[PDB]
């Protein structure tokens, strides 16, 4: 008798998101708040006949991308209500939600992210780049050049679209990562992104990345940053 | 040089200039909106002066 | 009821002073019940065995009250040679991680600690016979280096846990740092009618080099107890030499005509004999054999080929055919990581998963799991290391039949959440937690 | 436990230890004595492990 | 032959006691000259990355001695929204540890940390309105955020030019709040 996602039926469950995200509006001072609705499972929303009523009481059928897409549009007025901003994982804008104009998607699947790219900033909505990055992947050798070559700006759209994105991020999901093998796994493959994101779009030579990233991986150490070695040598 | 990531426009020059630990100085100009009351910035000065020597 | 001692009686003697062998007994019966708590063993290398198994035995209530089971245990390892290969060649490494390193081979029951001491890019062992290959070899001839006092202080540690140390001084591939320090001893290679920079392995030809080596692995079978030396041999490159004049002049004299695979054979024979007057065994890796090297029929050797030339259970099996015993290192190579949890891909293995017959796979003595350097150093190795080479320490130990994952997964992680509390950086092998969480 | 023993015959049967009044001590028929010195220190290790 | 002095110099008004924003102007100019070099940025933030450059310029000589070349930098971020992801759900990360990734965001220009707190297999945030999410939810009551703990990163972020977006991800990955939320979480039939 396993259970599901949040029920989008009752009026507890927003009640309650209220009163929880006006505490989360006093607890961190940032304009944004990230709400996810990321890989949301229809599979057991689907087998409850209290919510087989409520796709009948509004008409949406059984498209259940719309329950979905009010579940989302309910809560991202509790945020715009408390004067703060939102951003949200991909696929609710993939399931057709109406979001007020400011809210961030996060484009995060590989499948034609560059197309993603393009339809977010076609839709005037500001985007960030989390795709190429998945730092908790982690494969044999230096890839921390696939991370490096990543170009965020290849894709479809007028020079007012490019105005839209605005950066990305490195992301370390735990499954396999604790405090055991964070700051390694992290640093210096993160690194790569880090100039990336900062650096001109034309600082793109190999060697040189290389000869810098490497001496920097050494003052990271000094600092008792434990970053792990790019290939090959040594510090001090 | 060292720098990561790679500044925008990084001019350098073959020139050398030396510092003193026991009498290098981060403080503020006098023509500065921020002062020594700028707890963010007392923070840095202290602690930058130590990653820099040590 | 409750009980205040254990029972240690050990039935063969040789001393605690003697270094373990290959040939070495780690049986060990574990008996705990009210009428007595013994722990019985043969040698005493099984005594630590039980000291271990028993350790992870111990355990307490909600309530913390330590207690132990009533426990009968006859225990004995699958395989004489369970070790572990660390790289101090492309990354140098503290003493005390490799001390630390031998503590966790311990609880893990690991008994050859493989030493791959030098390579190309690094020299950081210290020659007395030849001060000058750590002096302009070793990336700092101070702060990365292995002092006579270091190496004996390995050698003494590992024996007190019962681990054999197995030198490896990889020629003649693998030498690049041997150039600056000793002279000449290099192959100077050619581009078309003089020489490029460019530096080769080992230069087979001269005399100098097998008067250099007959010194230096002198010194080598000084230092290190172990009856067995691995001299490597692995990726040794036929390019530098052929594109030598000097060295093609060699070839025709001795009539080898144009393979390099006798010509290396030449080399390795003499370095066997060498190595042999000295009372040493040796382990060696695949190529040796692949290569059709005249080899002694005492010689081991080392599996780490998956494919090319020739399927690594099909390389056992060839190797076995051919009489000679086999270490299996192929599918356990822990510097290729992967995402999520590869230890399954290790412990699934089956050595003696080939076309033999019992006494032909009885020529398989064990395995060694690989952390090779490149991108390893100080900062991530012992996260690594640790449990995913305890797969391996297992598959190496216990029974053929032991291979049910989730009966693995559940103890593994258990046993992860020990090393934890021992102050063992392992790494999660899921999601969760343990009570007691790394903080350092 | 791990690794996995060959022959491991288990119970729920249970027995209390005191982890300072505990000790390891060999056998009179023993081959291994005190002087012997992987084991000497053994004991003095895995008390620590058990109760440190 | 000397670097006497290092000032720094805000141009516009400071933001010296606020939390940085997406749209916090990071932008420095860096000026390497005897015997008085200078920093300047509009505001705080590009005065931090400035520092952070000068660390990277300054370095120890073949017999020790303390060197910087003489030079003249401009720089400005490509881009505003530079982050790390961490995820303390799946494993609960040591306070301490999130200090030290903040640290290496600060040596690496970063400037955002997305904290994607909670998920599906814990749920370490302690709220003071709901405590049962916490108390029922957490993998164990030391596998903990306290309010405290919270307050310490946003204000060991801020002292770095670093904003924490939390993350509270929903309706999926939510499978820790029905520990200590009744009803909140769509039961399984068939
Ligand atoms: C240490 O543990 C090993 C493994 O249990 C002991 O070895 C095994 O002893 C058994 C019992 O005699 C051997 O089985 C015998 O084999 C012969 C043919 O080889 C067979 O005809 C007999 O009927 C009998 O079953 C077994 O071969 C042997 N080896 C292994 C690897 O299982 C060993 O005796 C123990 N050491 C001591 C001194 O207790
Ligand atoms: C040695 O004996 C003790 C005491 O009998 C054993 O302790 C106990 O461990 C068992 C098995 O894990 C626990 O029983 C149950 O675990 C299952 C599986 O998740 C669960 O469904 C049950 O509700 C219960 O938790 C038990 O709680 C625990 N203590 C007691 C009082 O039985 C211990 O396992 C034995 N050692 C070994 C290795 O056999
Ligand atoms: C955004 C993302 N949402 C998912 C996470 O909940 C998982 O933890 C992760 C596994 O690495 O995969 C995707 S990435
Ligand atoms: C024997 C072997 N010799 C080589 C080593 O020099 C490398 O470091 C290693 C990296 O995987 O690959 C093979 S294994």
């Amino acid at each position: 008798d396993s259970f599901g996602p949040i029920n989008p039926t009752l009026n507890t469950t927003y009640s309650f998101l209220t009163t929880f995200f006006k505490e989360i509006s006093e607890v961190f001072p940032d304009q944004f708040i990230h709400l996810g609705g990321d890989e949301v499972e229809f599979k057991c929303w689907e087998s409850n006949p209290k919510i087989q009523d409520f796709m009948r009481q509004k008409g949406f059928g059984t498209d259940f991308k719309k329950l979905e897409s009010f579940y989302i549009q309910k809560v991202l007025d509790i945020i715009a209500t408390i004067n703060k901003g939102s951003i949200v994982w991909q696929e609710v804008f993939d399931d057709k939600a109406k979001l007020a104009p400011g809210t961030i998607v996060e484009v995060w699947k590989d499948s034609a992210y560059p197309e993603e790219l393009s339809r977010v900033t076609a839709s005037g909505f500001p985007v960030i780049l989390s795709a190429p990055w998945y730092l908790d992947l982690i494969s044999y050798g230096q890839d921390w050049r696939k991370y490096y070559k990543v170009e965020p700006l290849d894709f479809g759209g007028t020079q007012k679209q490019k105005q839209l994105f605005i950066g990305g991020e490195a992301c370390l999901w735990g499954e396999y990562v604790d405090a055991t093998n964070l700051t390694p796994r992290l640093w210096p493959r993160a690194s790569a992104v880090g100039e990336r994101l900062w650096s001109s779009k034309d600082v793109r030579d190999m060697d040189d990345a290389y000869d810098r990233l490497t001496r920097h991986r050494c003052r990271m150490v000094e600092r008792g940053i434990a970053a792990q070695p790019l290939y090959a040598g040594y510090c001090n | 040089p060292a720098l990561w990531p790679l500044p925008l426009s990084v001019k350098m020059t073959p020139n050398l200039l030396h510092l003193a630990p026991e009498n290098f100085y981060i403080s503020h100009s006098p023509n500065s909106t921020a002062g020594p009351s700028c707890t963010l910035l007392e923070e840095a000065f202290r602690r930058y002066h130590g990653y820099i020597f040590g | 009821t409750l009980e205040k001692n254990v029972l240690v009686v050990s039935v063969v003697t040789p001393g605690c002073n003697q270094l373990p062998t290959l040939e070495s007994v780690e049986n060990y019966t574990l008996t705990i019940n009210d009428d007595q708590c013994l722990l019985l063993s043969e040698t005493v290398w099984g005594a630590l065995r039980g000291l271990e198994t028993f350790s992870q035995l111990v355990w307490k209530s909600a309530e913390g009250t330590f207690f132990i089971n009533k426990t009968e245990i006859e225990d004995f390892p699958r395989f004489p040679h369970r070790g572990l290969l660390l790289d101090t060649s492309r990354h140098y490494l503290p003493l005390s991680s490799i001390l630390d390193t031998l503590d966790v081979m311990a609880y893990n029951k690991l008994n050859v600690f493989h030493w791959h001491l030098v390579d190309d890019p690094s020299f950081p062992y210290e020659s007395f016979t030849f001060p000058e290959l750590m002096r302009k070899g070793s990336y700092n001839p101070v702060t990365h280096i292995y002092t006579a006092q270091d190496v004996k202080e390995v050698i003494e540690y590992a024996r007190l846990r019962g681990i054999r140390v197995l030198a490896e001084f990889d020629t003649p591939g693998h030498t690049l740092s041997w150039g600056p320090g000793i002279p000449g001893l290099l192959t100077p290679c050619y581009s078309g009618s003089e020489p490029s920079g460019t530096f080769g392995p080992v230069n087979p030809s001269l005399n100098n080099t097998y008067e250099f080596m007959s010194t230096f692995f002198l010194e080598v079978s000084s230092v290190f107890p172990d009856f067995y030396l691995h001299l490597g041999g692995d990726e040794v490159d036929f390019t530098c030499w052929k594109s030598n004049p000097e060295i093609q002049d060699f070839m025709r004299k001795k009539g080898f005509g144009e393979d390099f695979k006798q010509l290396e054979s030449f080399y390795i024979q003499t370095l066997l004999d060498i190595v042999s007057s000295y009372g040493k065994g040796y382990v060696v890796w695949q190529e040796v054999f692949d290569n059709k090297v005249k080899i002694q029929p005492d010689t081991i050797i080392q599996v780490w080929r998956e494919d090319i030339p020739v399927n690594y259970m099909k390389e056992l099996e060839l190797v076995t055919k051919a009489g000679f015993r086999a270490l299996l290192s192929a599918p356990w190579y822990l510097n290729r990581i992967s995402y999520g949890p590869d230890w399954k891909d290790f412990y699934v293995v089956e050595p003696l998963a080939f076309e033999g017959t019992p006494e032909q796979k009885a020529l398989v003595i064990g395995g060694e799991a690989c952390m090779w350097g490149e991108y390893v150093d100080n900062t991530n190795l012992v996260p690594r290391l640790w449990p995913r080479a305890g797969a391996v320490a297992e598959r190496l130990w216990s029974n053929k039949l032991t291979s049910d994952l989730t009966f693995a997964y559940e103890r593994l992680s258990h046993f992860r959440c020990e090393l934890l509390r021992r102050g063992v950086q392992a790494q999660p092998l899921n999601v969760g937690f343990c009570e007691q969480e790394f903080e350092q | 436990l791990w690794p996995w023993p060959q022959n491991f015959q288990t119970s729920d049967q249970r027995y209390v230890l005191y982890p300072n009044n505990f000790q390891f001590q060999y056998d009179v028929s023993s081959a291994a004595q005190p002087g012997c010195s992987v084991l000497d220190e053994a004991f003095q290790r895995y008390r620590d492990l058990l109760f440190g | 032959t000397q670097v006497q002095q290092l000032l720094v110099s805000i141009t516009l008004q400071s933001e010296c006691d606020a939390f940085p924003n997406i749209s916090s102007d990071e932008s420095y100019t860096l000026l390497v000259k005897e015997p008085v070099a200078v920093l300047k940025a509009n505001r705080v933030w590009g005065a931090l990355r400035g520092l952070e450059t000068f660390s990277q310029l300054v370095y120890q000589d073949s017999y020790g001695t303390f060197t910087i070349n003489e030079s003249t930098i401009i720089d400005s971020p490509r881009f505003s929204h530079r982050g790390i992801l961490i995820d303390t759900s799946r494993h609960y990360l040591p306070v301490k540890i999130i200090l030290k990734t903040l640290d290496a965001m600060a040596f690496n220009k970063f400037n955002v940390l997305h904290w994607h707190i909670v998920d599906d297999q814990s749920f370490p945030y302690q709220s003071i309105t709901f405590p049962e999410l916490s108390n029922k939810g957490s993998y164990s009551l030391s596998h903990v955020y306290t309010p405290n703990d919270v307050r310490m990163v946003i204000e060991y972020a801020r002292l770095r030019g670093i904003r924490v977006l939390p993350e509270f991800d929903t309706p999926g990955h939510t499978l820790s709040w029905g520990k200590g939320q009744k009803d909140l979480l769509t039961p399984c039939y068939s």
